[PDB]
């Protein structure tokens, strides 16, 4: 957290903070980032809802995926809505269990499956070629995206032999990830949701009733036994504010 | 247009340089104009450069009506210092109707700031510089009168004129029916303007793209590239 | 308009390949940058275009840094031998001058 | 036209523009049908499958509506489909087929040598006869870490298929646009009919969003605008044109009077074939100014003539027809210098209607209004003011 | 809490929301809580009551 005097610009700050943000990139590890902050303050938490399955059909890590990939790609459409944070359900992650019994029997180390993962999951470049003038350009394969496949994999060769396969050795499977945060209605059952921050100075209620709009337009293509339940709104403190003002200067 | 409104006024008046006056009132009132941009920018754009040829038209009105009403009233005293200071006093009881017609035709471009839009915004240095031209010549001819100081044939118009006058005044809600029948008939072109709004501006220079499909090498592309430029 | 565009070069790929790897991350990083109102993505055969849009009447240097706050996030997450680049400070009239 | 009709080659469909204009326009990258439809979804076969629907779904509510899917599917693309067990079996992974495939195929950089500020880069790839057709691919010498010397073919296989060219992408999702457009008609309600029977009749796949766009959305709130602040703009005339006159009978007068020279003003355009624009407002403004002009100062001649001698005799008993008298010498005051004004405005617009140099038909656009209205205006304040004016007890 | 009759709408959470604003540790739960109308909580009780 970086505090600045008091009547600055914000935006001055952001341009100013970020301006020592780029010695510091490089010398930072390599598996982790440096983000920065919204444009907003914690007043932003406007809205928030919970997203219920009337039903044992859908699992929490689906309703996740849903909300992640789906709700804050349409939302954030909205032009004042500064951004839409995710909370609860389960991070589907394709984890991979290894046996100590099967290295040993065939003698092979961790770092070597590390680099035969990183090599199996992406593509190759396409240049093109000068056939006929109806130009050809090319496109490998290359992407993980099978259990079966995963099954299908070299560890090490044994030329005039047989290579070990990922399958002999290790078992792959579906899972969740390390949970950090999670969240929950009344005692019904464990639920993922999203909350809504704003810009730092705007208008409350016209992003209330573009959201609200908006998720009642979506609530069709909608997945069967789903429903949004929201939890918190400011604009039914504004308005009964608003009405008790209103009352009072009348009277 | 210069020339010509010099002439008009040589004309009318029977070489008097009246002329003058304009001369040193319109440009003036330019200046004043593009001194407003420089305090906000607005580089001058065509549109700008455009509308200001019907600035100039749409301000001289009032310097000619300065001179007329001035001369008309010195050619009155011929009948009989201060003869100027009455000079000065038979401008000034209308200089005050210029004035609120000049500030009038000035505000009266607003909505043209409102609307906002590429078009919009192509079309706001337009308006900006109308107006604030209008705004520069209501002042100078709020001062013309200094230059202005410094410095047969009519028969026939009033001879037509004056009949018709006179026969038009014992039918005033005939005149009324008339311009009923206007605005009725009006409606005719309304209807049927055409289209192709918003026309192209024009250039010596022009640029040629066909549209074409995706597939092509790197010497088929060059070859037909020859070919049409020989073309 | 008032818009700014991101560019990146890559020798030879697929429309798909870039798509999936280069104009993703931009873009969806960028989905969060201040002023955005809205954000677009042209994935072409070895290069790749961004062209970010906001409101009107809004300073194009303050859209400027706003839109590099995001920029440094996905520099290391890009190919290695790749760039971003970023656009110049003109627009489609500052072709003035063409010479052979 | 000459150009048009002497350059034609097969596959091309010609267009001449404005050089800025051209470049500018390819800048946008925006919609430039009046009518948009953006579908977004999470992949591309399902976006696809809802527009082809959509294409037709809009071709049949009523209004002509050239219904356009897309114009992107023309790629070319090989499809080398690397068989990882195969690969396996000769102790190989993707990557190591990958390599072959960006350099010793395409070409990859290596890096740049150094010639003192001139860099010059470094390429790397296997001659151009072994790479000639996906025929002389499927023979591509490859040599594995085991030095087991094999072709390509033996590890994977390569189909021929059809693609893309382009990718659009608006936040960050597949998207598809629709191009829906009519002609010399406002589409301010085929929009409604047309979300309507797409949302009763055309079902929505999940992970699939519908949204509008287009040029008719700025309009809708243009008008707006200005229907909300013309009023008002009129009211600062009413406050600002009894000022000199101190009754709202002269400045009602006025304001029911400019419509006349309006009327002169907009009879031009059809001798002249011009269409209305923005420009031919800001031209009818500045006729209503200047008519304004012409009411007012005949008004305050005729309100100081009225004032004269007579101001005592018309009280006494009646009309007096004599009164008229007076507006005759209220009215030899004026001509003059309207003539003037009329004349200098002709002669100094008329080239510009009649000449054309550098954005010239702008410019006659702008100032047809006024030469059109400079024949009824003069008439106008002549006649019918003082009428209503005599008119007005 | 649902337990209590005026209560219509409780959201337990814990942790943070994967965004830069929060950083409640796995231990800190905060538990929004909308309260039904003033017209039907119960004869009296006033909020004071109620927490
Ligand atoms: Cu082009």
């Amino acid at each position: 957290y970086v505090i600045f005097e008091d009547g600055t610009d914000p935006y001055w700050a952001r341009s100013r903070v970020l301006e020592y943000l780029n010695q510091v990139q490089g010398k930072l590890p390599a598996g982790v980032s440096a983000e920065l902050g919204p444009d907003a303050t914690g007043v932003g938490w406007i809205y928030e809802y919970a997203l219920v399955d009337r039903s044992g059909k859908h699992d929490l890590a689906d309703l996740r995926s849903l909300q992640d990939w789906f709700l804050k790609y349409e939302l954030k459409t909205i032009p004042d809505v500064a951004e839409v944070a995710s909370v609860g359900g389960v991070v589907k992650e394709y984890q991979v269990v290894i046996d100590p019994q099967r290295l040993a029997q065939y003698g092979i180390s961790l770092a070597e499956v590390k680099s035969a993962l990183d090599a199996s999951n992406q593509e190759a470049g396409g240049s093109s070629i000068e056939l006929a003038e109806a130009e050809y350009m090319v496109r490998a394969s290359g992407y993980l995206q099978t259990l079966d496949d995963f099954n299908h994999i070299v560890l090490k060769a044994s030329e005039n032999g047989v290579p070990v396969y990922l399958r002999d050795v290790a078992k792959v499977q579906i899972g969740p990830e390390m949970r950090r945060g999670i969240a929950e209605l009344n005692g019904e059952g464990e639920v993922a949701g999203g909350v809504v921050i704003l810009r730092s100075g705007k208008n409350a209620r016209e992003v209330i009733a573009a959201v609200k709009d908006k998720l009642e337009t979506l609530k069709s293509s909608l997945p069967e036994g789903v429903e949004i339940v929201t939890t918190y709104d400011r604009s039914q403190l504004i308005d009964r504010a608003i009405d008790n003002l209103s009352g009072k200067l009348l009277e | 247009e210069f020339i010509v409104v010099a002439v008009v006024c040589a004309l009318f008046l029977w070489h008097v340089r009246s002329a003058l006056v304009a001369i040193i009132s319109l440009p003036l009132g330019l200046c004043i104009a593009f001194i407003v941009m420089h305090f906000q920018g607005l580089n001058a754009n065509i549109m700008s450069l455009g509308g200001i040829a019907i600035a100039v038209g749409a301000m001289v009105d009032a310097a000619i009506v300065m001179i007329e009403n001035a001369h008309k009233r010195l050619e009155e005293w011929q009948h009989q210092k201060t003869r100027w200071q009455v000079i000065t006093d038979a401008s000034v009881e209308v200089g005050p109707a210029l004035f609120i017609s000049l500030l009038i035709i000035t505000l009266s471009f607003i909505p043209i700031f409102t609307l906002e839009g590429q078009e919009g915004r192509l079309f706001g240095p337009l308006a900006f510089t109308k107006t604030y031209a209008m705004a520069g010549a209501a002042l100078l001819a709020i001062v013309v009168i200094p230059i202005l100081m410094g410095y047969p044939l009519n028969r026939f118009l009033i001879r037509v004129y004056h009949p018709l006058l006179l026969k038009v005044l014992h039918w005033p809600k005939t005149t009324l029916l008339v311009a009923a029948l206007s605005v009725l008939t009006v409606l005719w072109p309304l209807n049927k303007v055409g289209g192709e709004f918003l026309p192209q501006i024009n250039e010596g220079d022009l640029l040629y793209m066909p549209s074409t499909l995706p597939g092509i090498s790197a010497a088929e592309a060059a070859s037909m590239l020859q070919k049409t430029d020989k073309l | 308009d008032v818009q700014v565009i991101i560019k990146t070069s890559y020798p030879g790929q697929a429309p798909q390949i870039v798509e999936n790897q280069v104009t993703y991350p931009l873009t969806t990083t960028m989905l969060s940058v201040p002023g955005a109102k809205t954000v677009r993505g042209f994935s072409q055969f070895g290069d790749s275009y961004v062209y970010v849009i906001f409101e009107d009447g809004t300073d194009p240097y303050w859209a400027r840094s706003r839109v590099l706050e995001y920029l440094n996030q996905v520099q290391g997450k890009l190919p290695a031998g790749v760039s971003a680049e970023l656009g110049p400070d003109a627009t489609g009239v500052g072709w003035i001058y063409e010479y052979a | 036209e000459e150009l048009d009709n002497t350059v034609r080659l097969p596959g091309l469909a010609n267009l001449w523009v404005p050089p800025i204009r051209n470049r500018i326009d390819m800048l946008s990258t925006g919609i430039k049908s009046p009518i948009g439809i953006k579908v977004s979804g999470t992949v591309l076969a399902d976006i696809d499958a809802m527009a082809e629907q959509i294409e037709e779904v809009a071709r049949t509510v009523p209004g002509v509506a050239s219904a356009l899917a897309e114009r992107l599917e023309g790629g070319r693309y090989i499809n080398v489909e690397i068989n990882r067990e195969k690969a396996a079996r000769y102790g190989m992974t993707v990557a190591d087929v990958q390599l072959f495939v960006t350099s010793a195929v395409g070409g990859a950089m290596v890096g740049e040598t150094v010639e003192g500020i001139a860099r010059y880069p470094i390429n790397l790839r296997y001659p151009q006869s072994w790479r000639d057709s996906p025929q002389a691919l499927r023979q591509l010498p490859i040599l594995t870490p085991m030095k087991q010397q094999i072709t390509l073919a033996d590890v994977a296989d390569i189909k021929v298929s059809t693609g893309p060219s382009m990718l659009k992408t608006e936040n960050a999702r597949p998207t598809s646009w629709i191009y829906i457009d009519a002609r010399d008609r406002d589409m301010v309600s085929v929009v409604h009919d047309l979300q309507k029977a797409i949302a009763e009749k055309v079902q929505l796949k999940p992970g699939t969003s519908v949204a509008f766009s287009g040029q008719f959305e700025l309009l809708e709130r243009a008008n707006h605008k200005l229907k909300l602040m013309v009023p008002m703009t009129l009211m600062i005339i009413f406050v600002l044109l009894y000022l000199a006159f101190r009754r709202v009978g002269e400045a009602l007068l006025i304001i029911s009077s400019v419509p006349f020279a309006l009327v002169g003003g907009i009879w031009l355009l059809w001798w002249m074939g011009f269409h209305l624009s923005v420009a031919t407002g800001t031209g009818f403004i500045a006729l209503a100014g200047v008519a304004a002009e012409f009411g007012v100062v005949m008004l305050m001649y005729l309100r100081h003539a009225i004032e004269a001698v007579p101001s005592l005799n018309n009280p006494q008993t009646f009309s007096e027809q004599k009164l008229d008298e007076a507006l005759y010498h209220g009215a030899v005051l004026r001509v003059r210098p309207k003539a003037m004004t009329v004349a200098v405005i002709i002669a100094g617009l008329l080239p510009i209607l009649w000449g054309t140099g550098a954005g010239s038909e702008v410019m006659s656009r702008i100032a047809a209004p006024m030469i059109g209205g400079m024949i009824t205006a003069p008439l106008l304040s002549l006649f019918i003011i003082p009428a209503a004016y005599k008119l007005m007890w | 809490i649902m337990s209590v009759p005026e209560v219509a709408r409780v959201f337990g959470k814990t942790g943070k929301a994967e965004t830069a604003t929060d950083s409640a540790p796995l231990e800190m739960v905060e538990t929004t809580i909308q309260l039904k109308p003033q017209e039907q909580w119960r004869p009296g009780m006033t909020m004071d009551k109620i927490i």
